[PDB]
DNA sequence: GGCCACCA
């Protein structure tokens, strides 16, 4: 999702 | 120039400089494409005038519903992105070595917000995304708000408590007192008790998860000195977990599960380890990542500023050196 | 942050 990561 | 993936000793020496660079990213490392492993690979290199790499960049390149690809190098340059002059040298190299294929590269280094700096960006031509959009942690891929923990302010700490005001020190001495236990490493063992709390936190949150084997790949990219599973437990009952790296100048505390119901604040516990891994290491900064905002109804900025007393961190944002403009203005 | 919550 998107915190990216 | 382009990196060659196929010759090892030009790859080895690649490495050795995102390794050893005070910019250097694990989101920029080699590694990262390992873990990214849909994504296409293409690199791209500087050389100083003695023969020594100056700056790199490290892009993965997406799919997109249109006939382009979307280039992004994920928290890169490494550099002194403010060195706009050498910016743009690094930039073109990359822009050469995508041949076309891209409708932007976008990059998001962790350099502070200036309007300055900001300016100077699109004075050379690039579009910026900062302060003027947002959305919060979705306006950008990134979380452009990030709560760090300057290390170097206290150079004679020992342990995490030394960081700390006396109310945060009873946080922190809370699950320990309450018999939580962490212990760390980066085995099949700790993945298994990381991905059972992960998912169950997904599910409390009604919300999507990576797979297991995103985190297998990265397993298997770093090693116990760069990647560690932190996994807390009370009377042999996991309670919650975290995964930080170590890369560059930073500890990030990048995933994390919690389990239902009562956990002890074991999620205090395994902050509490993590921050003295980082300390035990010498490490300037610990990075507990995005925040959506300086505030109270924020839950990350709440749980994080236990953590982080300073001012969060705003960064530059994303900048997008536009290639395709048509396709852009579709996308973006 | 307000024993309470937070605890991606």
């Amino acid at each position: 999702a998107x915190c990216x990561x | 120039p382009v990196l060659n993936l196929n010759d090892p000793q030009a790859v080895e020496r690649y490495e050795e400089f995102m390794r050893q660079s005070p910019y250097g990213q694990v989101t920029q490392d080699l590694g990262w494409a390992k873990v990214k492993n849909n994504w296409e690979p293409v690199d791209v290199y500087l050389e100083d005038d003695q023969g020594a790499i100056i700056a790199a960049m490290s892009m993965l390149l997406g799919d997109t519903p249109t006939d382009k690809k979307f280039a992004y190098a994920s928290k890169g340059p490494v550099m002194d992105v403010t060195d706009v002059d050498l910016l743009d040298r690094l930039v073109d190299e990359a822009v050469k070595a995508l041949d076309g294929r891209a409708y932007v590269l976008r990059f998001d280094p962790e350099v502070a917000y200036s309007d300055e700096f900001n300016t100077t960006l699109q004075d050379h031509g690039y579009v910026t995304r900062n302060r003027n959009v947002a959305a919060g942690m979705h306006a950008t891929i990134q979380p452009r708000l990030n709560m760090v923990l300057d290390l170097t302010k206290f150079p004679d700490a020992k342990t995490t408590l030394d960081l700390y005001p006396s109310k945060t020190k009873s946080k922190i001495k809370r699950p320990f007192r309450d018999g939580v236990e962490v212990h760390s490493g980066n085995s099949a063992t700790e993945l298994d008790e990381f991905f059972k709390t992960y998912t169950t936190m997904a599910e409390r949150h009604g919300i999507t998860h990576r797979p297991i084997e995103y985190f297998q790949r990265m397993q298997a990219a770093f090693d116990a000195d760069t990647m560690r599973i932190f996994v807390a437990e009370r009377e042999g009952k996991l309670l919650s977990t975290g995964i930080a790296l170590k890369y560059g100048r930073k500890i990030w505390y990048m995933y994390a599960g919690s389990m239902d119901g009562n956990t002890y604040y074991a999620p205090y516990a395994v902050q509490s380890e993590m921050i003295q891994w980082a300390l035990d290491t010498n490490t300037d900064l610990y990075d507990l990542g995005g925040i959506e905002s300086e505030s109270t109804d924020d839950s990350l900025y709440v749980f994080k500023h236990v953590f982080v007393k300073d001012a969060p961190r705003e960064y530059i944002g994303e900048i997008d050196k536009v290639l395709d403009p048509e396709v852009y203005a579709e996308l973006v």
